[PDB]
Order: C-alpha cells, then sequence, then structure tokens
C-alpha cells in the first residue's frame, strides 16, 4: 500500500482548481 | 394691453419594442508557479471563448 499512499500524497500536491462562470 | 390665459392637458400613449444580437469573443492566458517543501511545478494555460 506504500505505492498507493505515495499517489495519495502526490494528488495532494496540487489543487483541484476552481469554478469560475463566464456567462 | 391684453392678457390670456391658457390650461392645456395633454395624454401621450407611447410604445416601443426591441430587439438585440450580440458576438462576443474571447482569448484567455494564464501562467502558474507552484512551489511546495521538495515540489515546484509550473503550468501555462490559453482560452478560447466564443459567444
Amino acid at each position: 500500500t506504500q505505492e498507493e499512499h505515495l499517489k495519495e500524497i502526490m494528488k495532494h500536491i496540487v489543487k483541484i482548481e476552481v469554478k469560475g462562470e463566464e456567462a | 394691453q391684453s392678457t390670456q390665459n391658457t390650461d392645456s392637458q395633454t395624454r401621450t400613449i407611447s410604445k416601443n419594442t426591441s430587439t438585440s444580437r450580440t458576438h462576443t469573443s474571447e482569448v484567455h492566458g494564464n501562467a502558474e508557479v507552484h512551489a511546495s517543501f521538495f515540489d515546484i511545478g509550473g503550468s501555462v494555460s490559453a482560452g478560447f471563448s466564443n459567444s
């Protein structure tokens, strides 16, 4: 599960982006 | 000499209508520099919006 934990830390290393509306 | 007095009552009933048509273009840019304890990233983005 060490590889899975490394993948989780890599995922944390980033932003889920933002929700922007240009209507 | 002469003096004149005048009264006037006006009722104006008016109609109006309209249409409009808008055509919108848009070109977005972006750059990004991320830094952590041991993780550094950079990102370049560009956007093309018609409307």
